[PDB]
């Protein structure tokens, strides 16, 4: 690592902004994907106290 | 009335904690306190961080040169420890910077020494010591008693086991304890630094390689009021260090600190202390 | 009962150093059984705690109520009070820190409704409390700005660890 | 009156003292802190179990999670370490991904695998040289 | 009750365990009485094991009060100055053996809630996960959907 | 050449079992990153102010009202601090 | 609307419950290994009248184990050293 604390902290529960593609898809499982990638689920750190969901952007 | 006086009784041990939490007496030193033997609290005390030797040595170390003041004023109305405190606090600093050398080469002697010189301070020396019960046999005018004269009283004690033990026995004594302070704190928390890029370029130069140049690698919410840059340092197109930040400013002086950590050899994943 | 309030201003604080902080003198007074709603008079003890004296005296004075030429008689005979035997220079350099009321010493009596029903009627006695410090009011702490908010928030995100793990 | 109890305000307080906690005239009152004071203590108990299913669950969904970081899900993924003779359970699981991703890599790399070694156990169960990583220890 | 309760995470005075052991129960203070029935674990206890207690442990100092008291205690403090005093009024002298003995064994810091069951200095090794971790880079540094 | 994950994103992967086949061991140093792969560097009131920070944090308005002296004061002022 | 006359799982109607293949597998496990079992209490060891009188003996002498723990039934042993020792509660020092 070798990160400091505050620097490192930040790094890892920081927000990510995630694009997709709605040409010739679904609903359900665009939604399926972009539900989990909310709560933050896909982070290994997750835990529903701590708000580390990610944003997401459709088109 | 209701007959009984043994509610009231325990009411009473009730009603006096709440005036003691509400307007608590001050602090006052333990042998004011009852249960109190000075001589055998010192020989006690001297058996449970496992050190023997003559107590000639040890109250000389304890006495300070405060208290004779008080004391024939008093008398009025013996030995202070001051070449025990140089010899210790002198001993302490080259044996300190003698293991931190040996095991990290790349250190350079300014930053290396301001280490020791923190690790012999006042808020840390003084922790150690009242953790150690040095402050309850240390006596002085005042109460609760100053840092620098118990940071006196502590050195004082380094330089009275030096006489007898020696400087093996000493060495053990301050290696394990005070480095096992210092696993916790990386370098830059109590070694604050100016200028990261600026001294990070200066050393590469000693070392004999190119200028490196901060590009940022990987980006995430730039527009956002939460900006993310992974920042990293290459020179001759070939990495060493990566920093995240803030901003970029944040990640660049970040990912200069990186650098210097690895280059010096303090990283987060290097050898712990053996023992 | 309890009357600590008037023991308040029996207490002597030992004498200060020339080189330390000019403590600000502070003073208690109240009046006892008042006819007047402890609910009542909260509200005017609500309005008062926060200002200053000369500019709390022309709002009651002109509130249209008892109760304030009850509050009000026990001010200024507060003030007078607090500069001829208490050692305080300005009588208007000074701010009121707490004001409260509380309940008294009630009477009980019976009004007389229908159908030969009777209702308890309490009579209401209160109690009035107010304290003084020298030196000029402090200011309002105004509301928390966008920096205040945003700094807030990083600090909660930066505060925040991982949990549940090593 | 004879005998009257002398300590009735001790035994009560002890029970007020742990509910001072509590909103409302619960705090203050103490019927109302004996129904929630006794009804606080039994969800506490209970909640251990809840507390177990939780965090048990909340590693499936971290293990999950850096599997499909890497291609591969978690049913799959522990068949392969057991498979493979590795007794780690979910909390070390869910932990060493969070500090090592790179050991995480190995972990799925070495699961992954397992499971083309196990379909091509499916195409010929014996008449094949066995998978290497597939063989087994065999203890007595 | 946890939420009741305050808490703490896991930690050692010091970190006693590198370097060398010391017993870190500092002081023992007796309050034993010449009379009171109650206090014949106390006393006996005091003829027995307290000597040989102090044989064992050379770092412990004791204290015996000897004074009269209608219920024994037993008062004992830690070097960070924690103090806490337990009850032995009408205990044998085996239980007071085994109180004496987890009480030399344990530190100076209050028994409450432990936010987790471990400690870690340097938790982190390989570098601790970021998002960024597991995902390629792009040619030439291009964000999806971008043409320079 | 065959390989069970891309090695060009993590860390260059691959496996090892001893001889006699009783441990497994790895290697895995960290992959770097190329230059190619980088970039050269180069008053309000109430209602306006919370929704403004509001779509500047990205976030709801509830969070931002300010809460009442019963939990300000419960709110602990000496948090202990882990590492 | 979907609602449904009276208690949900009682009566002339009430909801009809219908099968996951979850749960067709997990009894077809389990009569499955009870055809194991059902192949295995076959094919006895030993007959009827050569299994007869074999184990008479330790039935036995297990009941007479029993017999004997059953009248062993009696108030304990008192002693005046457990009497006396509550004299002691006034042992004090010279
Ligand atoms: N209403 C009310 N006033 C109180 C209470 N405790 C103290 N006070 C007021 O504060 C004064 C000083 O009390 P002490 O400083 O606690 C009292 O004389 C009384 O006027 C309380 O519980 N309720
Ligand atoms: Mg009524
Ligand atoms: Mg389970
Ligand atoms: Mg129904």
């Amino acid at each position: 690592s070798s990160f400091s604390r505050a620097p490192q902290q930040w790094a890892t529960f920081a927000r990510i902004w995630y694009l997709l593609d709605g040409k010739m898809q679904p609903p359900g499982k665009l939604a399926a994907m972009a539900s989990i990638r909310l709560q933050g689920l896909h982070k290994p750190v997750y835990h529903a106290l701590s708000d580390c969901g990610d944003h997401v952007v459709i088109m | 009335v209701k007959k009984g006086f043994r509610a009231a009784f325990r009411f009473q041990k009730e009603l006096e904690r709440q005036r003691l939490l509400r307007c608590p007496p001050p602090p006052v030193r333990r042998s004011e306190k009852p249960n109190w033997d000075y001589h055998a609290e010192i020989q006690a005390f001297g058996h449970r961080l496992q050190e023997n030797f003559s107590l000639d040595l040890l109250k000389t170390a304890f006495v300070n040169s405060c208290y004779i003041k008080s004391e024939e004023a008093k008398r009025q109305q013996l030995k202070s420890n001051q070449e025990l405190s140089e010899q210790g606090t002198s001993f302490s600093q080259t044996c300190l910077t003698q293991f931190l050398e040996d095991e990290y080469p790349d250190m350079p002697t300014e930053g290396i020494k301001n280490l020791v010189d923190f690790l012999t301070g006042e808020e840390v020396v003084c922790h150690v010591a009242r953790n150690l019960a040095v402050e309850q046999l240390t006596l002085s005018e005042e109460f609760p008693v100053p840092p620098a004269v118990l940071q006196q009283t502590f050195f004082a004690v380094i330089g009275a086991l030096l006489q007898s033990s020696g400087p093996e026995r000493t060495a053990l004594f301050i290696r394990d304890f005070l480095i096992t302070q210092m696993t916790g704190k990386e370098l830059f928390e109590m070694w604050k630094i100016i200028n990261p890029m600026g001294l990070l370029v200066e050393e590469l130069k000693k070392r004999n390689v190119s200028a490196p140049e901060s590009r940022l690698t990987r980006q995430s919410g730039g527009t956002t009021a939460l900006p993310l840059y992974f920042v990293g340092l290459y020179c001759d197109k070939k990495l060493i260090a990566e920093g995240p930040g803030e901003t970029v400013l944040v990640a660049e002086e970040e990912a200069a600190r990186v650098a210097l950590r690895k280059l010096y050899g303090f990283t987060e994943n290097r050898r712990p202390w053996n023992y | 009962i309890s009357r600590k309030w008037e023991k308040k201003n029996k207490i002597v604080y030992p004498p200060q150093l020339p080189g330390e902080p000019r403590r600000p003198a502070e003073i208690y007074h109240c009046r006892r059984q008042i006819k007047y709603s402890k609910d009542k008079m909260w509200y005017l003890a609500k309005l008062i705690r926060g200002m200053s004296i000369d500019q709390a005296l022309a709002q009651l004075e002109f509130n249209d109520k008892k109760g304030a030429k009850i509050i009000k008689e026990v001010l200024l005979e507060a003030q007078d009070m607090a500069v001829r035997d208490h050692n305080v220079e300005f009588r208007s350099n000074l701010y009121i820190a707490e004001s409260t009321s509380g309940r008294g010493q009630c009477l009980k009596r019976i009004r007389y409704h229908g159908r030969g029903r009777f209702g308890i009627m309490e009579k209401v006695y209160c109690h009035y409390f107010v304290k003084l410090v020298e030196g000029p009011p402090p200011p309002p702490e105004p509301p928390k700005t966008a920096v205040a908010h945003a700094k807030e928030y990083i600090q909660q995100l930066r505060s925040r660890t991982i949990v549940h793990t090593l | 009156l004879r005998n009257r109890v002398t300590d009735r305000y001790f035994r009560i307080q002890e029970v007020l003292k742990h509910a001072r906690h509590f909103r409302g005239r619960k705090n203050r009152c103490y019927r109302l802190a004996v129904r929630t004071v006794i009804r606080a203590f039994v969800k506490c108990t209970k909640a251990r179990y809840l507390k177990k299913k939780n965090m048990r669950t909340l590693w499936i969904n971290r293990i999950t999670a850096a599997s499909q970081e890497h291609g591969l899900k978690y049913p799959a993924l522990i068949g392969n370490l057991v498979k493979c003779q590795v007794e780690l359970n979910r909390k070390v699981l869910a932990d060493l991904a969070i500090y090592e991703p790179k050991t995480f890599k190995s972990l799925a790399a070495l699961a992954s695998r397992r499971r083309h070694e196990g379909f091509a156990a499916a195409l010929g169960d014996g008449k094949e040289p066995e998978g290497i990583f597939s063989r087994v220890v065999q203890y007595h | 009750t946890a939420r009741g309760t305050p808490s703490r995470f896991l930690a050692s005075v010091l970190h006693n365990g590198l370097g060398r052991y010391v017993q870190q129960l500092q002081r023992l203070s007796f309050s034993v009485s010449r009379d009171g029935a109650s206090s014949r674990g106390a006393r006996e206890f005091v003829e027995r094991e307290v000597i040989d207690f102090a044989r064992r442990n050379p770092g412990v100092v004791i204290y015996v009060n000897s004074r009269p008291c209608c219920v024994p205690r037993v008062v004992a403090e830690y070097l960070n100055g924690a103090v806490r005093e337990e009850s032995i009024h009408c205990k044998s002298v085996e239980e007071i053996s085994t109180l004496v003995q987890k009480l030399a064994d344990q530190s100076g810091l209050d028994v409450i809630r432990i936010r987790k069951p471990f400690h870690t200095d340097n938790p982190s090794i390989q570098g601790q996960w970021h998002p960024f971790t597991n995902k390629p880079t792009t040619f030439r540094g291009l964000r999806p959907r971008e043409v320079q | 050449t065959y390989s069970p994950l891309p090695d060009d994103y993590n860390c260059n992967v691959e496996l090892a079992l001893t001889s006699d086949g009783r441990t497994i061991v790895c290697y895995h140093p960290s992959v770097d990153i190329p230059y190619e792969h980088t970039k050269p560097i180069p008053h309000l009131e109430e209602g306006p102010m919370i929704e403004q920070l509001s779509k500047m944090f990205f976030t709801t308005k509830h969070r931002w009202y300010p809460h009442g002296r019963y939990h300000r004061c419960r709110k602990n002022l000496n948090p202990p601090k882990d590492r | 609307r979907g609602r449904i006359p009276g208690r949900q799982w009682i009566g002339k109607h009430r909801r009809p419950r219908f099968v996951s293949l979850r749960a067709k597998q997990n009894m077809i496990r389990r009569l499955e290994i009870e055809a194991e079992n059902h192949y295995w209490l076959s094919m006895p060891y030993m007959t009827r009248e050569q299994e007869r009188g074999h184990a008479a003996v330790r039935r036995r002498e297990a009941f007479e184990a029993i017999k004997a723990a059953a009248t062993s039934k009696f108030p304990p042993h008192r002693f005046i050293a457990d009497q006396l020792d509550h004299l002691n509660v006034t042992k004090k020092w010279s």
